[PDB]
């Protein structure tokens, strides 16, 4: 059903969020 | 649909919910408003203070302490409905900004906040403030990327697809943080 | 799907829990 | 000398002081009009040339009651200051009685209520008329207890109480405000004498063969028992017993402190002709299951100690006949540590009677007050209700909208639990 | 003290309002005129809380009388107690708003609401601890709908912290008079969900049963059912107006009849009803009292409460009466009616008793419902206005009005979400 | 206030105005020559000293049919600038009156109306009477309700048309106008009672025993509808219904205007005796297929909405029965879109009775307007005849000499088809 679809959107969702979230920090820990 | 509790607690501490912090800002005990995943499920008022305060400052912090500037913390109960007044218009912008994507604002769901209504608003403020920052902290050269997750796709395998794509890269950037903090 | 589910939540809870 | 002060507070402390007082009137010679054509000064002050103004004062956060009694047949006894009166009343909800609503009279009260305390040089304690399952009577009384505890501290504080029903009631949040109140009848009382009103409409329609009986009855039987209580003040008698000695004795431990109060014998005037109410008679009714005033089993649990208050024509020898009776009754028992447990107060002066009233005119009678674990029980069934309300979280938007938090609620519970679970240790033996 | 600020808007709750002054009037003492004429010091306790006194002895009601239409005023004031309302109070328009909501609300009512609000502040002021309002009107129409719901609005915005009662009377799917009676009723209950803190839901069907088939009048008329509803609207306040050994207010019975803000939706009803050649044969008590209270073919709404489940219920007793008789007939009621009630709440009735019986019999009893059976009263409601909004009919006068189909759309969602909250707590 | 204008146009207009005038005066008490020896306020101004004068405008584009009112027994009622008139007549041609000849005349007539409605100070609306079939009525109609739309805008006009027969046509060049004239009928009006001669031949010679009827009989009938549609302006009564209540409830979307209205009891004297026309039975008699005042089926056809107007002795619950019963009948079938699909308006005032009349006296009348599908084929089957002489291009030329182009004539015709098929797609249901 549309309940799978949309845990599956929501988990990428986090998946994008935290990455960019911990990126914009390692580029600025690197520097 | 219990994941809606679920995704809502996880994107939650996705906002980076801390529990101590977050209810040390409203100078009451954390003893008294439990925290977590069934704490909607039943009229609770306190933790609705809390965390509604919190995804309001994650996404707006200059407007926030505006619009929230005679009625946070609202202990009192005359300061209270501006507290209720300020956060309903709010969030009936947003809803109208987004339209279908969103449940209908309604005042009566901020009288008593429990049930599943009420964690049905909660879970498409938290997708809300989640994408708001997608849009922002995305580079510039990735902003699609939000919109990629805004076209409401309907097949199973893309999403599936979709899904591996994030978590490899998931894994790969997990492992260069490593690279980069140990290096 | 539900294994890719699985260990996307685990390791989204378990790097949240680091420092 | 030996001065006492009453509070009556909401609606049911009103009324039952309406009864109190007309008792005490009747007692006392003293016409409602103030004027008496000694022992009077433990509720009367006299004023000036001929004019005892009762020590006590009326409040509610309502006009209607208290209007009532100032066109009442009493008007002119009760000095105006005495009779305070709010506006709107706290509307069945602890917070509006204790944080919003109540704020507004407390200071006013408490003025009065000094000067009250300034007329008398031997005051021995404090009175509360109330109820716990109304707004005012619950909120405003918490608020006015705790106030009260603080100003003159070691003052004997007794409240008389109308303790919810198992299953007659007349309001929904009942229940919810019964506890909360729980919260100050722990810390700021020394005897609570808790009173149920079913238990007395089974004892009307029992004894008194009263078919519909209206709250005046009752008013007019707990009124007889607040007399009994302070005719060791106010008369002289072969054995008295004042508040203090009283509360040494009934009270073993300091959070247990609910005794349950009984009074005998209720007959109506017919079958008196009949009964020869001999002092062993009284004194074992007192000891029997349906003559409760609330609704309970003394058989269910051991008592801990009982206080006697015999009344009228009444010896010691007969006194000690029936005491060791009783001790020789296996269907009560009591608890080991409590190897004598009867205190006795015999008083010369018999019962008055109201004209109008159920109750005959009899010669001896007795107040019997026993400290018994089986009001645990009550408690426990309160209780329950509560735990069913508060599962869903009903009308807890009245009181959190109203000042309240939902910390309060948690914390009252588990206070009463603590405090049954404080009973069944201290009943066990060794 | 405890004053009530009365308002009236459109026909019906014109009508309504002008019999329960009749009634009232007759209650305290007062003469068409004004002028007290009781036997009893207690009629004039108490006054206040509905009569302002003028100069020279006379009392005025407090009660605002408003309309799109001035056919209405002029009824209104021709009639019997009509000569008793101020004359600065009766704020009507020209035209009237012709069955439309748009035009109450948005078009004409929202140039006449400024005076309607001028009048109201001017007699709040003038009291000296209100306690709240009483708006008597109608959901079908134009003026007394969207009119009433736009001076709700403006009123609860004015004076957030008092009470908010309304005896609106609901459209009933068999007696229909209007074509477009669904869109009417649909979008003044979105506004009613928010705006009141306790709406008695009356029925013009549920009435006529009530007269046809109780009272067996051959030939009813509106004057009938404007005086049960009277006799409801007295019988709610008459503890504040009234000693007795148990009081009640708006607040008291607002916190115990109400579990949770939105579900404030209750069914009134009024015992005895006895017809003249059946008067005989009864015996006025307690127990037939209740009965006849708790009966389901006496209720004031066109809702079964065997459908539901009775969240709570408040009888309000008047006349000399015992607490033990009152108190043993609700637990009678409760333990062999088991299954209409909820589980979750024990003692589910409020009580109360006033010590003054209505004028002419020795006692009485006022009933008030919560029920999870008013939820059919909405279904119906729903069913309808989507059989026509699907097709967008009648549409258009609404449009042109300044309405919107958004605004359409949200009243309907309100309403289905009303009714899933009902039949969520019915279990 | 609530005055309506009520422009009586053309030859047909004119006599169906003599009636309703002559009603109108009988029935507020003015006398023939103005004279009253309120309600008259909405269709007379008082002028003066107890003088009254119709707020009407009589037109015609021929003197003798206006020559004749000012010379009858009203002519001391209409002052005379209302009555106005040109020389010529449009000779039954749409092209006459609504170009040649109505220019010269228009302003006239909309000074008088502007002047009329200066008058007022709570207009509702106009009332335009007047025929389908001549050249007046079609033409000059047409071109004064174009201006009196630019002019007045929001106000609602009414038109009471008559409209040709299936069977009788007294002209021949006749559905060309009736079928120019649907170009602004759609447009600029909004409400059309179109009513057929051959129904109300019909119903003369049937109900009230009429064996050869003339005009005077039809005008008569028109009369009391119109009168029975303005009853709750003028009189007061238990369900009030103004025009705009009227339009609100009748018209589903804007281009179905089209009611077809009905009356009820029509008897004659001598059968008024063994009937007892109750309510019930007036609001059967008012959904009878023979009844109707136009041609039609109203069984071929699904109802949209339709009002009820009650006059005289008429309670609430029998409506309500009689309504409930029409329901439950199988022939008479509504729309789905419209499930509560009835107004009532209720009024006290019992109809009056004209002297000389053909219509008995009765207690109670009902007046129905019903929007129903099936008026469509009414438009089908005069279409139809327009379908035939376009074929030939018959008559044509005398259009064409005066100012007219074909391609209007097509315009109309195709207006006229888009008109039926939306009224056939409004009727089917989802
Ligand atoms: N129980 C009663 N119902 C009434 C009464 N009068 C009217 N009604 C019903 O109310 C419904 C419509 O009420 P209203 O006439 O007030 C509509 P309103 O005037 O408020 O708006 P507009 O008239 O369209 O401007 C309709 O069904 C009436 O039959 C009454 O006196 N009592
Ligand atoms: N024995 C007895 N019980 C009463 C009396 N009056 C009220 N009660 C009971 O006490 C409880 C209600 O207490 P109330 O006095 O009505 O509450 P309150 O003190 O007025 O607080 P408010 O709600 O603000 O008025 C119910 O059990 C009532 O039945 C009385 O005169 N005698
Ligand atoms: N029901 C009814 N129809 C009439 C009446 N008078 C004329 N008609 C009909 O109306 C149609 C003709 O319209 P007319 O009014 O005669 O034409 P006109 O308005 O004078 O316009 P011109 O032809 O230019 O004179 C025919 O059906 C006539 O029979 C009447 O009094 N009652
Ligand atoms: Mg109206
Ligand atoms: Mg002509």
């Amino acid at each position: 059903p549309e309940d799978m679809v949309e845990m599956i959107e929501s988990q990428t969702l986090l998946l994008t969020y935290l990455t960019i979230k911990m990126q914009k920090n390692l580029f600025r820990l690197e520097e | 649909l219990a994941w809606q509790r679920e995704h809502m607690w996880l994107a939650l501490q996705g906002l980076g919910f801390e529990s101590g912090a977050e209810a040390a800002n409203a100078g009451k005990t954390l003893v008294h408003v439990t925290f977590g995943v069934n704490m909607f499920d039943k009229p609770n008022k306190d933790a609705f203070y809390v965390v509604f305060h919190f995804l309001f400052g994650k996404l707006d912090n200059v407007r926030c302490k505006e619009v929230f500037r005679y009625c946070w913390p609202p202990l009192d109960k005359k300061r209270d409905a501006e507290f209720r007044k300020a956060c309903c218009e709010w969030l009936k912008k947003i809803s109208d900004e987004v339209g279908a994507g969103f449940p209908q604002v309604v005042a009566s769901i901020f009288l008593s906040p429990g049930g599943p209504k009420f964690v049905h608003l909660l879970y498409h403020f938290a997708r809300y403030v989640m994408l708001q920052h997608i849009k922002r902290d995305a580079d510039a050269g990735n902003v699609f990327i939000s919109e990629a997750l805004q076209s409401k796709i309907q097949d199973p395998q893309k999403a599936l697809a979709r899904n591996k794509l994030a978590r490899q890269k998931y894994l790969k950037v997990l492992q260069k943080e490593n690279l980069v903090i140990e290096e | 799907v539900v294994t890719c589910i699985r260990e996307n939540e685990e390791l989204l809870k378990e790097l949240f829990s680091s420092p | 000398m030996r001065e006492c002060i009453s509070i009556h507070v909401g609606q049911a402390g009103v009324q039952i002081g309406n009864a109190c007082w007309e008792l005490y009137c009747l007692e006392h010679g003293i016409q409602p009009d103030g004027q008496m054509p000694d022992s009077f000064n433990t509720f009367f002050s006299e004023t000036g040339a001929g004019k005892h103004v009762p020590r006590a004062v009326f409040v509610d956060l309502e006009p209607t009651v208290i209007d009532e009694v100032r066109t009442g047949t009493y008007r002119q006894l009760f000095h105006p200051e005495q009779l305070i009166t709010g506006k709107e009343d706290a509307a069945n909800n602890y917070a509006r009685g204790h944080y919003t609503i109540g704020k507004e009279i407390i200071d006013l009260v408490l003025d009065r209520i000094r000067k009250l305390a300034d007329q008398c040089t031997g005051l021995q304690g404090f009175l509360v008329f109330h109820s716990f399952g109304g707004g005012t009577g619950s909120g405003f009384t918490s608020l006015l207890m705790e106030r009260l505890s603080v100003d003159y501290g070691k003052k004997s504080k007794l409240e008389f109480s109308i303790y919810p029903a198992p299953q007659v009631s007349t309001a929904v949040v009942e229940p919810y405000n019964s506890i909360l109140t729980t919260h100050t009848t722990l810390e700021h009382s020394d005897c609570a004498f808790m009173v149920d009103n079913e238990a007395i409409y089974d004892i009307c329609r029992r004894n008194l063969d009263i078919e519909r009986p209206t709250y005046t009855n009752l008013n007019r039987l707990i009124s007889q028992i607040v007399s009994s209580i302070t005719a060791s003040l106010r008369f002289d008698g072969a054995l008295n017993v004042d508040l203090t000695e009283f509360q040494t004795n009934l009270v073993p431990y300091p959070r247990i402190h609910f005794p349950l109060a009984t009074y005998a014998p209720v007959i109506s005037a017919e079958k008196a002709y009949h009964e020869q109410l001999s002092v062993a008679e009284i004194t074992n009714a007192c000891f029997e299951p349906a003559n409760q005033m609330v609704k309970c089993d003394p058989r269910h649990g051991k008592y801990m100690a009982c206080c006697l208050l015999y009344r009228g024509d009444v010896v010691p020898k007969d006194v000690n006949a029936a005491i060791a009776t009783i001790k020789t009754k296996r269907s009560i028992q009591f608890v080991d540590w409590c190897p004598t447990g009867f205190k006795v107060g015999i008083n010369y002066q018999p019962p008055t009677v109201v004209p109008g009233g159920d109750l005959a005119k009899v010669q001896r009678a007795v107040c019997m007050l026993s400290n018994t674990t089986a009001i645990a029980e009550a408690w426990a069934r309160l209780d329950h209700k509560f735990d069913l309300m508060y599962a869903k979280r009903a009308f807890v938007h009245w009181y959190v909208g109203e000042g309240m938090e939902e910390g309060e609620f948690s914390e009252a519970r588990e206070d009463m639990a603590a405090l049954e679970k404080d009973y069944e240790e201290v009943g066990v033996d060794s | 003290m405890r004053e009530i600020v009365h308002i009236q808007a459109g026909q019906c709750g014109n009508q309504i309002g002008a019999k329960f002054w009749e009634v009232i009037s007759d209650e305290h003492g007062i003469d068409p005129t004004g002028s007290y004429h009781g036997d009893s010091d207690l009629q004039l306790e108490r006054i206040n809380v509905y009569y302002n006194e003028a100069t020279g002895n006379k009392y005025v009601p407090r009660a605002i009388l408003v309309d799109l239409e001035p056919g209405t005023m002029d009824s209104v004031r021709s009639g019997p107690f009509g000569q008793i309302f101020r004359p600065d109070n009766f704020v009507f328009g020209q035209s009237g708003a012709g069955n439309n909501w748009a035009k109450g609300h948005y078009t004409e009512g929202a140039e006449l609401v400024d005076s309607v609000l001028d009048v109201v502040r001017k007699e709040s002021e003038s009291c000296d601890c209100l306690q709240g309002f009483q708006l008597t009107h109608s959901l079908g129409g134009g003026t007394g709908s969207g009119m009433g719901t736009l001076l709700i609005s403006k009123i609860r915005e004015e004076y957030p912290d008092r009470i908010m009662n309304t005896f609106s009377v609901m459209p009933s799917p068999k007696v229909s008079d209007t074509v477009v009676e669904p869109y009417n009723a649909t979008l003044s209950v979105h506004q009613l969900v928010e705006n009141t803190d306790e709406t008695y839901c009356i029925d013009n069907e549920a009435l006529y049963d009530i007269c046809f088939r109780t009272l067996k009048l051959t030939t009813p008329t509106y004057g009938d059912l404007n005086h049960l509803v009277s006799a409801t609207m007295s019988g709610v306040t008459t503890c504040l107006r009234f000693p007795g050994q148990l009081n009640a207010d708006l607040r008291k019975l607002a916190v115990n009849m109400v579990p949770f803000p939105r579900l404030h939706f209750f069914m009134p009803g009024f015992a005895p009803l006895t017809s003249r050649g059946s008067q005989q044969y009864r015996a006025l008590t307690v127990p037939e009292l209740t009965q006849q209270m708790f009966d389901s073919k006496n209720m004031m709404a066109a809702c079964d409460p065997r459908h539901g489940r009775y969240l709570t219920v408040a009888a309000i007793f008047r006349g000399r009466m015992s607490m033990k008789e009152v108190d043993e007939q609700m637990l009678n009621v409760q333990n062999k009616n088991s299954s209409y009630f909820v589980e979750w709440i024990p003692n589910n009735v409020k009580t109360a008793v006033c010590d003054i019986p209505p004028r002419g019999l020795k006692m009485s009893a006022t009933f008030i419902g919560n029920s999870t059976a008013i939820q059919e009263l909405f279904k119906r409601i729903s069913e309808q206005f989507t059989a026509m909004f699907r097709r967008k009919a009648f549409l258009h006068w609404y449009t042109g009005e300044g309405m919107d189909e958004m605004e359409f759309t949200e009243a309907e969602s309100n309403m289905n979400d009303l009714v899933s909250e009902y039949q969520q707590y019915q279990d």
